[PDB]
């Protein structure tokens, strides 16, 4: 989004990412490898399930017919029924319409918001001798294959698999 | 090495609309609306559902039933949900009646609008002591009760003055009592028969235009009637006749009475109806074909999957789907990226 | 060491929704609702509020003051806030009407409606040349005046043939003036008297029944009356009488006239109500006790608190909470959290 | 929240925080000792006290009767005018609803953005000799205990009173 | 060097309201809304507006066209939009009426309501063989006719008994049939004529006042007419009479007929209106000066700027702004910052 | 807004900063220099153009006259009339005020999420050798004055103009 846009975060996207919508990428000497992270995917797929849930749970009262007014002989008051259930359905439309914006506008903004909680799952799995470069990536003393890559997302990775220092 | 957090990137044919960023591609949706498909109508779920009036009246319409047609007198089951098929209800026999001179097809329309409806067991006026003389109980052909005898409308009484009684009188007043239960709307059936001048003199003692008032709720009706050169018979039992009837209804809320003012050829009410509670009442045909979640006078049976529908706004009850005036989507995905 | 950040745990027994997480527990709430509590009615707080039609009426019901009862005449103070106190309005003196003949009852419900109301101090009908030969104005015991002579409704004149007039008539009309003011509506009350044959006879010259109808705004109401066998007196003063009168009203717009044809016991309109502005109405009961910010036909006077309200939802005016379907709360903590 | 659960944030809480909602803990030889912080705490209830106001400002007009629609003559009519006020009612409480329902959506989710505002505040005090791990916490070089902890809730907490370096 | 991350401070005059913050001041708004100014109305953009019913009838309002005034006939425009400019129309023309007796003022009114308005080319009741005696049809010099001979309103038949007829009759019923197309409203004009005694006598053979009741929908209406001392003739041809006539109008939706019962003096309806289709009709004024997008009940022709707008709410058709409560501002710049210390 | 000022994020602002909303300033021998951040500002300006867009594209059901109901006639029918236009207008026009209400929520609270993602940009460009102190701000081995700043806004600050490490 507009901070992934200012923060310099990669605005393209990984093919090799099927599994999941976020993840991890790794730049090496192996050349460019790519993991999903099922559980930063879930968060995203629980929260719209609820939003689904939640946008399913409004009720609204039925329009039905007046049960006094009657056909030739209440005509007049007949149409002004008419405009009465063609106003509500407009402004349910509108109203309804609105929550459902909001909603995927959520959904939608809270990209970058799952990254920055990726980049905390990254450092802190990495250990203290990577080096957090800011643009949603982290240079590491240790290379990482699609092996290493798939451990970490996983959050499996140890950093003392390379005798790099953990943090305690 | 460098390891950067990243988002896939697939197919996005999907749109949906954001606050912040204009309308954006995405990767799943999740469909929030249909458009249904028409379908017979139905009953409701967990609701019995009326059509007609009387299910077990074999052969009679709804507005048979309201007046009190013989042969079509039964069982009116109370329902929460009904179903208007006649926007216009028939009549199919009987006396001949010239419906469109009152409001009176509308009257089972009127009836269905409430949860129970019942027909009074005693009658609301004592045709023997009623004013104008003293009368004869009429019947005809047109209306054969259950063992085949001449009849008429259970709901009313073909008054007719003595052979020593046939002589013109003035206006006269009857007060049509409160005869029904704690809460119950009471509905007055009542009306007047007429004829070509011949019958008039023969049935009434009086050929001359005859003048009928009512009075209820501070509505009042008023009629006269017309002599011979009557428009063809319809809707009616078949059997010719020369004399026309014109059948009128009268709304008369809790406690309150009602007043006909009349002359001769008058149809006194008998049998009234009494009706409560509210019916819940949309548009639909018949017969009612299995069960369905809601009932929409467009699409007739419907079940509930998206919570929102789009097409055709009407009105519906039942659990429905809520009316859209787009094809909304809820976002299952992320916001279109290029590949890296 | 290790220094975190972390959240509190503490009893969560309130929930809230949510849109992306469901429901869920909280440590602390703040209610936006309360469901109210039935109590009695009361001055709307700030702003002038009508039970009565007339106050300093004393032993008069608001039926009595719109008709002009002898004795109930006075001062019809303006009134932003009307309670309707009466769904059907009694009379509690004068001569026996017929109310429920007409839409008569309704008549002070629909003058509260306007936030001025008056009297004319001019009648609207000149009876020394209203049509329908020479007349006479009759009074009666069941009417006693401020000094407890015999009188009338004083928007009403009860015209009498004279001595030499006693004959039937045919049906005659008068133009009833608009003579109010601007932007008021003007309010025609009028009717007509009815007796046995005797009675009628020996009044106005003729036994049968008399007809009347009148025209305003595009509505007609035509009654015919009845000739004895009336039904008992009731809401009247308690005198015995062989007669009764049926009354109704007719609304005017501004500069607009009206028409009345009548033959014999007409009751010509007087004086004649002259009403402007809108007032809000509402169901209540009286008297009013004390001062509320909100009057509401379900739970009286009501002080406003939480901006929302549960429970069942009627017609309110004031500073109200608005309804709500169920007890929401704005969440004052933070969710429930395990301890570690 | 999807943050922290991504972010491997602390999931549980502590009952020795009572008051204020969020704030800080410490673990070493001392045990565990906890902080509220106030000034998060304050910001936190500011954030609902205006919520409760902008929600207590909405204003609808009042249903009455009509004036001119008399009982009995005009039931007809004075049955749509019911239907009205039913609809006007059930409208307007399923949009103060929805109100409501983005109000607790904005408080609820604001906790981990409470957490991580929390993190500026501990990490510019602990000085540059502390290793940010990521999940929240920080690691110290020096013993921290409930003393120590109360210094950094209240904000005077210092590191040369450790002899370690500070932010200049 | 310590280099930080900063927000501007400017000028903040605009102020806006947020959920959790309260009013804040900004340093730029967006305007959401304008208050509009009063304007003569005009054509809604991209539809024809009917105003008057008749635009070539010259000297004929709206009334005279619908009670079917002589030289008042013309090409009646369809319109999906219409301008109610009579509250309470008038006539100009023909014998004089006592309006205010009946409905009948409205009557152009209710017609505007309809998208395609046109008069009957046949009569729905014959006079040849209307109920109550032989009759001729009547004519007056109040309404000369498309040749300049003296006529009558083509929506009515002024029936006079025949020298063999001049005599009192009981109450006669006709029943009006239903003779218009697929779809169509039947809008049926109707009246009676009355008099002084002298005059009711040489054309009706009666001087009683006569009684007329018509039927139709559930609608009874019953009129008693008045014999002599009329009120003065008002809204008219200006050519003094002594009688006034009295008329009225009948709704017939399709395939509906009705029945109007009556004496001496009938009106019988000759040429009726069949009307279909809806016209959306708000207040206004004539004429109409130009195009708008919006027309507005209070303001008249207005253009779309801004979204919402502020003031007098009221009945609006076409591309309109919609009303909103206060002056709302979308935000474009940021939450005020004292100078930095 | 509430993270900024938990964070311990500067509550002033800088009048210096004319091109833009926000940005970036420096502390050193040289004063304080000021530069706005135009990539910042125009996602901000940005993000508002599109929720004009989407506040203006509403639309609701004209209200005008009921075609049958008669004045004089049928005013009773009428009062009801004008009651439902009133209501309509009524509702829409909080419902409006909501969506409103909520635009601005996002625009107002969003301004910290603009400072911390103008800090990522900061941090790739300042390099390894650059010290995050937490409170918005990091501390340079070389000066940055006003020329440097610019750079810095513009994104074309290399540290290797210092001879400093980068991220490559
Ligand atoms: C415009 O009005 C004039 C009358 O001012 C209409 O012309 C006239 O029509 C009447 C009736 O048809 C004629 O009166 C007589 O009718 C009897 C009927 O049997 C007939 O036997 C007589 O020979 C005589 O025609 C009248 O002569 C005739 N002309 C005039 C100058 O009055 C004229 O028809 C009206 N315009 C239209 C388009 O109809
Ligand atoms: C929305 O999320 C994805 C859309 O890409 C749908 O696919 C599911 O993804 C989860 C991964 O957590 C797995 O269970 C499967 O890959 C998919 N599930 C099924 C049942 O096929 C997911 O189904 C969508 N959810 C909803 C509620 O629409
Ligand atoms: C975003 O979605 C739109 C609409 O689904 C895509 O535009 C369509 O492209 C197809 C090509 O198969 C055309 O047949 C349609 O006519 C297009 N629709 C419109 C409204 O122009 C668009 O290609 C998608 N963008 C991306 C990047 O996938
Ligand atoms: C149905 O049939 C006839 C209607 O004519 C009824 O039986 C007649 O009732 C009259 C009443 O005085 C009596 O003369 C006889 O009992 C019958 N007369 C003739 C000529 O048959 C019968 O009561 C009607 N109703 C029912 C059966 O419920
Ligand atoms: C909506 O409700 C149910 C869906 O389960 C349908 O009712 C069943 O339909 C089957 C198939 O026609 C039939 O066996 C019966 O009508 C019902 N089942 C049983 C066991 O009784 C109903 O038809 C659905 N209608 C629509 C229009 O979807
Ligand atoms: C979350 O709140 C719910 C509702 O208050 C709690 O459930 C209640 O638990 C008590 C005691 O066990 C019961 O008496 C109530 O009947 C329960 N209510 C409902 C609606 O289930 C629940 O215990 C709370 N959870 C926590 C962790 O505090
Ligand atoms: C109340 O009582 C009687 C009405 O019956 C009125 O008495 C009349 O007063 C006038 C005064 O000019 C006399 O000319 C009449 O002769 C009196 N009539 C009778 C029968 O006594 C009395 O004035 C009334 N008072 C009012 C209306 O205030
Ligand atoms: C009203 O009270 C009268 C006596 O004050 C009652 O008298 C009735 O009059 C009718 C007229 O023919 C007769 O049937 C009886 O004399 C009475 N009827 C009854 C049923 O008892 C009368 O009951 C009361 N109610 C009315 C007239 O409706
Ligand atoms: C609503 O609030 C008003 C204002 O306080 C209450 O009126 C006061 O009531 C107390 C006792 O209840 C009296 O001592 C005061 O003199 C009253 N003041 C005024 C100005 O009237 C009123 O009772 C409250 N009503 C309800 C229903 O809560
Ligand atoms: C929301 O809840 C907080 C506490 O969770 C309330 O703040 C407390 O209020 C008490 C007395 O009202 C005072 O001791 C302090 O202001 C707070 N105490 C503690 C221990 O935190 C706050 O008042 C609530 N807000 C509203 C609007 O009711
Ligand atoms: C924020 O709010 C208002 C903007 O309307 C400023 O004060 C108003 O405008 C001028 C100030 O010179 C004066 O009329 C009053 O002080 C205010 N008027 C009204 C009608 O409220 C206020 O100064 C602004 N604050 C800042 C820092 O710009
Ligand atoms: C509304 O807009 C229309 C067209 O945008 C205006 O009509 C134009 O008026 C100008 C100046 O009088 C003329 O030069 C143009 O030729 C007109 N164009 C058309 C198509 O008519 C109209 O005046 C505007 N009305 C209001 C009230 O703003
Ligand atoms: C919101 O405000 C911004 C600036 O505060 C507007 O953008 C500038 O507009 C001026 C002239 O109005 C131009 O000279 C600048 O080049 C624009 N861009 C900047 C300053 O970055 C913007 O137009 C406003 N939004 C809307 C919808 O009008
Ligand atoms: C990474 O994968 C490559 C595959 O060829 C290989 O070097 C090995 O399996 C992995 N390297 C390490 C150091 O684990
Ligand atoms: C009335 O009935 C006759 C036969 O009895 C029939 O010929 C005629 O067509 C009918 N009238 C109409 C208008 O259909
Ligand atoms: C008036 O009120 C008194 C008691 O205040 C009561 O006795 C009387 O019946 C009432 N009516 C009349 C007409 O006096
Ligand atoms: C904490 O640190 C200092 C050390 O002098 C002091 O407050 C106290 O002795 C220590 N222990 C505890 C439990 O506070
Ligand atoms: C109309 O005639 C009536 C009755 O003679 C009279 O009241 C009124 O003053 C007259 N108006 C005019 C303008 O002559
Ligand atoms: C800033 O930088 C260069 C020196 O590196 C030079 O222009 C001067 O020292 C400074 N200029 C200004 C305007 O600060």
């Amino acid at each position: 989004g507009f901070f992934g846009a200012i923060a310099g975060f990669l605005e393209g996207g990984w093919e090799g990412m099927i599994a999941g919508w976020h993840g991890y990428t790794s730049h090496g000497a192996h050349g460019v490898a790519v993991a999903a992270d099922l559980k930063s995917t879930q968060e995203a797929i629980n929260k719209i399930t609820k939003n689904l849930n939640s946008l399913s749970e409004l009720e609204v009262k039925n329009l039905q017919r007046l049960s006094g007014a009657m056909n030739e002989l209440h005509d007049e008051i007949l149409e002004l029924d008419e405009k009465v259930d063609d106003l509500r359905a407009d402004t349910i439309s509108s109203q309804i319409e609105l929550a459902v914006l909001l909603s995927n506008e959520g959904i939608i903004n809270s990209e970058d918001e799952h990254l920055l909680a990726l980049e905390r799952k990254l450092k802190k799995m990495l250990g203290p001798s990577a080096v957090e470069i800011g643009n949603g990536c982290f240079e590491t003393k240790h290379k990482c294959n699609q092996t290493c890559l798939d451990r970490i997302a996983a959050g499996t990775f140890n950093a003392g698999d390379f005798s790099l220092p953990t943090f305690d | 090495d460098r390891i950067c957090t990243g988002i896939t990137s697939s197919n996005s044919p999907h749109v949906v609309k954001t606050a912040t960023q204009g309308e954006v591609n995405v990767t799943g949706v999740i469909p929030l609306t249909t458009t249904p498909t028409r379908s017979h109508f139905a009953n409701l779920k967990g609701t019995q559902t009326r059509g007609k009036l009387c299910p077990n009246c074999f052969n009679c319409t709804d507005l048979d039933v309201a007046l009190g047609r013989p042969k079509c007198m039964g069982n009116i089951p109370s329902a929460k949900v009904s179903i208007l098929h006649e926007v216009k209800p028939v009549t199919s026999g009987c006396y001949p009646i010239m419906h469109d001179r009152t409001k009176i097809r509308q009257l089972p329309n009127l009836l269905r609008g409430y949860e129970n409806i019942r027909l009074s067991t005693s009658n609301v006026i004592n045709t023997e002591t009623a004013p104008g003389g003293p009368y004869k109980v009429g019947t005809s052909g047109s209306c054969p009760n259950v063992t085949n005898g001449n009849g008429f409308f259970n709901t009313m009484a073909w008054v007719i003055p003595k052979d020593n009684n046939k002589i013109a009188i003035n206006p006269v007043t009857v007060e049509v009592p409160y005869i029904c239960s704690e809460g119950e709307d009471q509905i007055t059936v009542w009306g007047f028969h007429s004829d070509d001048k011949t019958q008039m003199e023969r049935l009434y003692g009086d050929s001359n235009p005859q003048k009928f008032t009512s009075s209820a709720n501070g509505v009042t009706t008023h009629y006269v009637s017309q002599i011979g050169g009557f428009p063809n018979q319809t809707e009616d039992e078949g059997l010719k006749q020369s004399g026309r009837i014109v059948v009128d209804y009268m709304v008369q809320k809790p406690g309150k009475t009602g007043t006909i003012v009349y002359q001769r050829g008058i149809l006194l009410p008998q049998k009234v109806w009494c009706a409560s509670g509210r019916s819940k009442v949309i548009k639909g045909s018949l017969p009612l074909i299995g069960e369905a979640d809601c009932l929409h006078e467009k699409y007739g049976g419907l079940n509930k999957s998206k919570p929102y529908y789009t097409g055709e706004h009407a009105k519906a009850i039942g659990n429905c789907p809520i009316w859209v005036k787009t094809p909304l989507k809820l976002a299952n995905g992320t916001k279109y990226r290029p590949p890296a």
